[PDB]
C-alpha cells in the first residue's frame, strides 16, 4: 500500500479506526523539563496516547532523550510492551567523526539518541538479527532521529502494515501510515480504513 | 544511498566500523587545544593521584563499611551471567544476578556529593540497573555507551538473549548523581562536557571480559574528587587513584587509615584546578 497519512492531532484522533499494525513508532515531544523552541505533551498526555489499540501482535519503536529515558519505560510498560532492545543512533559529522565539543548534555556532552525496542503479544512473520542495534548517520536537515530506522524496521517486518506517531511529510513511507500535526491534509488508500473513517467522522 | 545498516547486512562491517577518529590518541590530533585541555586534565590527575590501593574481598560476605572514607565516584563491574552467556565461556568466579547486585549497600559508602558507573550490559540490565541507582539513592543522569566495532572479524555475531530482536553490538555503563551538583556553579567538583557519552572500541579476544579503559578517563576528567572506588575490579584493572576491591584479586594492600590518609589535612579530597585548564574547560 502507497503512503497513507492523516495530519492529526495525536491526543485527539480516534485511531481505533485505523487497524492493527505490526510495527508502532513514535518520536514524541517530551517534556524534558527545559525550556525548547517547540511545543510539547505533557506526561499525562503521553502515557494517556491510545497506543494500545494500535496492536494486538508486534513492536514498538520509541525514541526518547533526557529523563524520558524513564519516562519512555514507564510509557512502554502502561502501553502493554515488554523492552526487549535499545538502538543507539550515533550522530556523526560530514566526515564520519563524532563531534566531541561543545556542552551537548548535562553533565557529559552526547553522541547520540535512544530508541526503546518493545514487544507486544506474540507476534510472528518478523527476522531476528538482521540489523544491528546501532545506526550511524549525519544529522540531514530537520531530521531528528536517522531514515536509516525505515530499511531496518522493514527488513524486520517485511510488507506488513505499521504506523508512525508525531511523523513529519518526510516521512511517509509505503506499508506506513503517518500521523502529525504538520502533515498535509488527509490522504488514505486502504479501502478498509476509509470506510471506518467516514463512518467515525461522517462530515470528514 | 551511505546506509551503513545495509552495508552491515551486505558485508558484516558493523556500521560503527566506519566510525573515524575514535582512539584517546587519534581524537585530537589535528586540534592542538582540545589536546591541551586533555593533556593538562590528565597531569592533575597523574599530580594528585594517590599510589594504587587494592582489596581483595568476597563481595558477597563482606561488610562494604569497612571501606572508608565516603567515595566521590564508584565504578561498578559486577560480573553479569549475560558476559559469559554471550560469548559461550565458562566463568571463573561467581556471577551476580541482578538480585544480588541490589542487595549491596551502596548507599553506606557513597559521598553526600557524589556519582555512579555501573556496568549493566546489553539486556534487562538496562533496566534493572535503574532499579539498582533508585535503591542506592542515584538519579540516572547519563548512559555511556561503548560501541564494539569488528573491524578485524566483519561478520555477524548470535545475540543468545532469546527476547533480542537486533544484534546487540554495544554494553551501557549507566551513570547516576547522588546530591545536589550544579555543573555552572559547583566546578570545584565537577568538570562537565569535557568527555562524551561514547566509547568505541574494537570487540575483545574471545575469553577477556575487560571494559574498555578509557572509562576510567571520562570519569577522572568529570569530577574532581579524589576518593575512587572500584567494586570487581582485578590485578589487570588496578590504577594510581583508585582504590580497586573484588575477589579475584591476587594480593591486598588497603590500610583504611593510610588510605583515609591521602585525603585529610593538610591534603583535600578534591585535586583543585589550575588557571590553565580553568581558562580551557567547556563553561557556561
Amino acid at each position: 500500500f502507497p503512503p497513507q497519512w492523516i495530519c492529526c492531532d495525536i491526543r485527539y484522533l480516534d485511531v481505533s479506526i485505523l487497524g492493527k499494525f505490526a510495527v508502532v513508532m513514535a518520536d514524541p515531544p517530551w517534556d524534558i523539563h527545559m525550556e525548547l523552541p517547540y511545543g510539547t505533551l505533557t506526561d499525562d498526555e503521553m502515557r494517556r496516547l491510545n497506543i494500545p489499540v494500535l496492536q494486538d501482535d508486534g513492536f514498538l519503536f520509541l525514541w526518547v532523550t533526557g529523563r524520558a529515558m524513564e519516562l519512555g519505560r514507564e510509557c512502554l510498560n502502561l502501553w502493554g510492551y515488554e523492552r526487549v532492545d535499545e538502538i543507539i543512533w550515533v550522530k556523526t559529522n560530514q566526515l564520519q567523526r563524532i563531534i566531541r565539543t561543545g556542552r551537548t548534555g548535562h553533565w557529559l556532552n552526547h553522541g547520540k539518541e535512544h530508541c526503546l525496542v518493545g514487544v507486544k503479544g506474540n507476534p510472528q512473520g518478523f527476522n531476528q538479527g538482521l540489523d544491528c542495534d546501532v545506526i550511524v548517520a549525519e544529522v540531514r536537515s530537520t531530521s531528528h532521529k536517522p531514515d536509516e530506522i525505515y530499511g531496518m524496521i522493514e527488513r524486520l517486518s517485511p510488507g506488513t502494515r505499521k504506523i508512525e506517531l508525531f511523523g513529519r511529510p518526510h516521512n511517509v513511507q509505503p506499508n506506513w501510515i503517518t500521523l502529525g500535526n504538520q502533515l498535509d491534509g488527509i490522504h488514505l488508500l486502504d479501502p478498509d480504513v476509509v470506510a471506518r473513517f467516514k463512518q467515525r467522522y461522517p462530515d470528514g | 544511498h551511505n546506509d551503513y545498516c545495509q552495508h552491515f547486512v551486505d558485508t558484516g562491517h558493523r556500521p560503527q566500523n566506519f566510525i573515524r577518529d575514535v582512539g584517546l590518541a587519534d581524537r585530537f590530533e589535528e586540534y592542538p587545544k582540545l589536546r591541551e585541555l586533555i593533556r593538562l586534565k590528565d597531569e592533575l590527575i597523574a599530580k594528585s593521584n594517590t599510589p594504587p590501593m587494592y582489596l581483595q574481598a568476597d563481595i558477597e560476605a563482606f561488610d562494604i563499611r569497612e571501606l572508608t572514607p565516603k567515595f566521590d565516584v564508584i565504578l561498578l563491574e559486577p560480573p553479569l551471567e549475560e558476559y559469559y552467556r554471550e560469548t559461550g565461556i565458562t566463568a571463573n568466579e561467581k556471577c551476580w544476578t541482578w538480585d544480588d547486585i541490589m542487595k549491596l549497600e551502596i548507599d553506606e559508602i557513597a559521598a553526600p556529593r557524589s556519582f555512579i558507573f555501573l556496568w549493566c550490559g546489553s539486556g534487562e540490565g538496562l533496566d534493572l540497573g535503574r532499579v539498582c541507582l533508585r535503591k542506592w539513592g542515584y538519579r540516572r543522569c547519563e548512559d555511556i555507551c561503548w560501541i564494539k566495532t569488528n573491524k578485524n572479524n566483519p561478520g555477524k555475531t548470535k545475540t543468545l538473549d532469546p527476547k533480542a530482536v537486533f544484534q546487540r553490538t554495544k554494553e551501557h555503563c549507566l551513570m547516576g548523581i547522588k546530591g545536589t551538583v550544579k555543573p555552572s556553579t559547583d566546578g570545584d567538583f565537577i568538570h562537565a562536557n569535557v568527555d562524551i557519552d561514547l566509547i568505541i572500541t574494537e570487540e575483545p579476544e574471545i575469553g577477556n571480559i575487560e571494559k574498555p579503559v578509557e572509562i576510567f578517563h571520562i570519569i577522572e576528567h568529570f569530577c574532581l574528587g579524589r576518593r575512587r572506588l572500584h567494586l570487581f575490579g582485578r590485578d589487570s584493572t588496578i590504577r594510581p587513584g583508585w582504590l580497586t576491591v573484588g575477589p579475584t584479586l591476587t594480593n591486598s594492600n588497603y590500610n583504611a587509615e593510610t588510605y583515609a590518609s591521602y585525603f585529610s589535612a593538610p591534603n583535600s579530597y578534591l585535586t583543585g584546578c589550575t588557571e590553565e585548564i580553568e581558562r580551557l574547560r567547556p563553561k557556561s
